RNA sequence: AGAAGCUCAGACGAGUAGGCAGGCGUGGAGGUUUGUGACGAAGCCUUGGGCGUGAGCCUGGGUCGAACAGCCUCUAGUG
RNA sequence: UCUAGUGGGCCAUUUUUGGUAAGCAGAACUGGCGAUGCGGGAUGAACCGAACGUGAGGUUAAGGUGCCGGAAUGUACGCUCA
RNA sequence: GUACGUGAAAUUGCUGAAAGGGAAGCAUUGGAAAUCAGUCUUA
């Protein structure tokens, strides 16, 4: 069953804020295994999609998805800044998000 | 008086054929050719001036002159196109080359039009 | 833009209703020919990421204007020629693969080009039961994928193990880090 | 030019969510003591110019017309020569009668009618 | 008078009204939620009950001051009472309102209590006198009752997920 | 090119008491609109739609029953 | 040229008077608050930074990066056991 | 239907919908649910 999972696993940490001020617009994302700014820049750029599941079957579906793109690095530790087509919800902290491997330049 | 004079009276602000609205005022006039309130097109407030209008799948053509502007039953003249629609943009623009060629434009876009709106008509 | 200019019948156009319609200015961009990656040279083997063969390994053939018209052996690992553009690739270490010994220039957009439709009607049930594999896909464009893929063969069984790294698909594991590792 | 909207929620009145006498249309808030007068964090707004829209865009619907107001068949035919700039929209106290035959002269005419339906 | 509720077309539904009704506006609120949605015979023999104390009217809304009492347990409550005078004017009601089923032809078997509504009537306005000779407001809050009694009674598929599908139905048959 | 129009460019934008300008809305008067209306005016309600930075305006649906409005100006017991 | 409002002020730096002292009274220069939001000082009318049309992107001030909290459980050398 | 033209708001009952761990209301941003229009359809 390990044949498939062609992304890479990233968690929606907050918003870019301040102590007191948030701006939704732009999303803080921790990539697994990124640990500083230099591995950050590999995945500048990247399609990052945040997939959830609703009652509803648009498209006979049962799954929607939020697209988005890896922006900026972000302090030292190698969490990166998305944009997303719609603003990530501030229910998904600490939500699942992919981080899919193209636009490739590998 | 003059034209000038005329246009400082009427046009501007007070007029029978005046729709003003938000910030935006059109011109009824019936011989106007664009209905924009303007010293271009306002045949009360210039000299001679021509404009078009329709009637029963047909389209009729008014003209005026100078010297006969102190007659207002006689002033104006009208001319008959039941023919077609290009003919009828045949007949604007000879009856005003050797006339102003500003209204050329303006004119041969009212007539085609309206032939548009007399073939929606049929539709 | 009177009619002695343009005299006829019936007009040049019919009506002329409306503004002026405003002509666009005139733009100051020219196309060029892309720069592709160094990478994507013919002949190496990539990895699919996006589509319905994603994780599949195939053959760049050449490269096309924009894309790679790029195929595994269909008889390998059941991928058609398509076109595949270059940021879904992963151009892969692996040994290259001999493709002199095939014509690549029918490949063109025109070749792998969709149907014109200029319509809003679409799709059905007989529709989705039309095109598939067993209806239309013409009988030049199977001999041209018998014709590369018996062509390929020979150079992918000369170099051992790249039958089956070619059959295989690729996939990440856990505690693979994409930009750690080299392909 | 597409058309854009710099805010699309209305300015409502300060504390006409807590007091009904207090209706929502707006005023300047003129006390000595008012946050929102002094424009504390949190807040409502209020209206500034430079929340305006832009000139080549305000006044147009979303499909690129600016609504009319029409009360007969004569002020249909004011928009014989703007269908591409204004939309016709019947007023509310046109009879049934009247209301048809503005539709129908303004399909002749093909002006667009805001409440056609 | 219109009633309440668009249902009680005159099909399989009957209809009954009290105006201007002497008794707590309250208390009668209290009795029409208790007795809504039950079938006719089964609110008689609630209302019988209440009248000879064996059964009460849950205090739910109106419940200020109310004592408790072991006979609001059965529908889950502390509070309850026994409003004999509200409890008369639903019985007198609701005697109309199966009346009026009778002549219209229905079955008494399944006739259910399909909605039942108390308004606050105009007010009756007395006088009481206070210490200090001041006089102070008596007023009395009628109700109208009215009740009504009835009987019991594709999307479209995208290209690629068209192939899928079919791909999906060739292989599986 | 409603020359009271059109067009190019740069700089700038806190505000109580206070000043000034341009607008919005209400009652009545002169002019005007081949103006709206018992085939539904005004008013009223509305989990509908549109316009404006805003004051405000327009409109669909429901309720209703005899009048009412746009533009130019006059006026005031005008928010 | 005509006219409005004002003719109770308060705080900070430095200089200073009366005072046992004062979040005390009285002055001098400049800047603030009153009239002024915003980032920081946990919080606060005048402290620090900075002064404000509607937004997008980038970069900073004062202040900060263990968690709450956006950002190094950073680097180097020491002191401290309460 | 004389408790009579129109019949507003406060306040109230019923129904439907949703929320609610010592207030509520509000602003920004999006999710969810509900609802709706433009737009195209054509020239």
């Amino acid at each position: 069953a390990q044949g498939h999972r062609l992304y890479v696993k990233a968690k929606h940490l907050s918003f870019q804020r301040s102590k007191h001020v948030i701006h939704p617009g732009t999303s803080i994302v921790k990539i697994e295994g990124c640990d500083s700014k230099e591995e950050a820049q590999f995945y500048l750029g990247k399609r990052v999609c945040y997939v959830y599941k609703s009652s509803k079957a648009v498209r006979g579906s049962k799954i929607r998805v939020i697209w988005g793109t890896i922006a900026r690095p972000h302090g030292n530790s190698g969490a990166v800044r998305a944009r997303f087509v719609h603003n990530l919800p501030a229910k998904t902290f600490g939500s699942s998000l992919r981080v899919m491997l193209y636009p490739s330049n590998i | 008086q003059q034209d000038e004079v005329i246009w400082q009276v009427v046009g501007h602000e007070f007029c029978s054929y005046r729709i003003k609205g938000e910030a935006q005022n059109f011109c009824r006039n019936e011989y106007n050719v664009t209905g924009l309130c303007n010293r271009q097109s306002c045949p009360l407030a210039n000299s001679r001036y021509a404009t078009v209008r329709e009637d029963n799948g047909k389209l009729y053509l008014y003209m005026k002159t100078i010297e006969r502007a102190h007659f207002p039953s006689k002033l104006w003249q009208r001319i008959k196109l039941s023919k077609n629609y290009a003919k009828a943009l045949e007949q604007i623009d000879q009856q005003l080359l050797y006339w102003p060629g500003r209204q050329i434009h303006r004119c041969k876009q009212r007539l085609t039009r309206l032939t548009q709106y007399l073939l929606k008509a049929r539709r | 833009g009177e009619r002695m200019v343009l005299p006829a019948g019936e007009a040049a156009a019919k009506y002329y209703p409306a503004y002026r319609e405003n002509v666009p200015k005139k733009a100051r961009k020219a196309v060029r020919p892309t720069k592709l990656r160094a990478s994507l040279a013919p002949g190496t083997v990539c990895i699919l990421l996006a589509g319905r063969f994603r994780g599949k390994r195939v053959v760049v053939l050449s490269q096309l204007e924009d894309t790679l018209v790029v195929t595994g052996p269909y008889k390998v690992n059941g991928v058609p020629i398509r076109r595949v553009n270059h940021r879904y690739v992963i151009a892969t270490s692996a040994p290259k693969i001999d493709v002199s010994g095939v014509s690549v220039e029918k490949f063109t957009k025109a070749y792998f080009a969709k149907q014109k439709r200029s319509g809003p009607v679409k799709k059905d049930e007989a529709f989705f039961a039309e095109n598939a594999p067993k209806n239309a896909l013409p009988a030049e464009r199977i001999a041209d994928q018998k014709a590369v893929d018996a062509k390929l063969l020979p150079a992918i069984k000369a170099i051992p193990n790249m039958k089956e790294y070619l059959a295989a698909s690729f996939a990440l594991s856990n505690g693979d880090r994409p930009h750690l590792m080299k392909f | 030019v597409n058309i854009i909207k710099k805010r699309t929620k209305p300015f409502k009145r300060h504390q006409s969510d807590r007091f009904k006498r207090v209706g929502e249309s707006w005023r300047k808030p003129r006390g000595i003591d008012s946050c929102v007068r002094r424009r504390f964090r949190g807040t409502i707004s209020m209206p500034k110019i430079g929340y305006g829209n832009n000139k080549k865009t305000r006044y147009c619907m979303p499909n690129g017309l600016k609504a009319f107001l029409v009360r007969n068949v004569s002020d249909v035919e004011l928009l014989l020569m703007h269908n591409k700039t204004y939309a016709a929209e019947i007023a509310g106290n046109v009879s049934a009668r009247k209301r048809v035959e503005i539709v129908e002269k303004a399909r002749a005419l093909g002006v667009k009618v805001t409440n056609a339906g | 008078v219109r009633y309440s509720a668009s249902p009680a077309l005159e099909t399989k539904c009957a209809k009954a009204r009290g105006a201007y009704l002497r008794t707590h506006f309250k208390n009668s609120r209290e009795v029409a939620f208790t007795i809504n949605g039950m079938s006719l015979k089964k609110a008689f023999i609630f209302l019988d009950n209440v009248k000879e104390h064996k059964q009460a009217v849950p205090f739910r809304r109106f419940n200020g001051g109310v004592g408790r009492t072991a006979q609001g347990k059965e529908f889950g409550v502390t509070q309850a009472r026994w409003p004999v005078k509200s409890v008369k004017f639903f019985y007198d009601l609701l005697k109309n309102a199966e009346a009026n089923a009778e002549a219209k032809g229905l079955d008494m078997d399944k006739l259910i209590i399909k909605h039942v509504q108390v308004n606050a009537a105009p007010k009756q306005r007395r006088r009481t006198y206070r210490a200090h000779g001041r006089v102070t407001a008596y007023l009395s809050s009628p109700s109208h009752i009215e009740i009504i009694v009835a009987e019991e009674e594709v999307s479209r598929v995208s290209l690629k997920q068209g192939a899928k599908a079919r791909n999906l139905a060739a292989r599986k048959a």
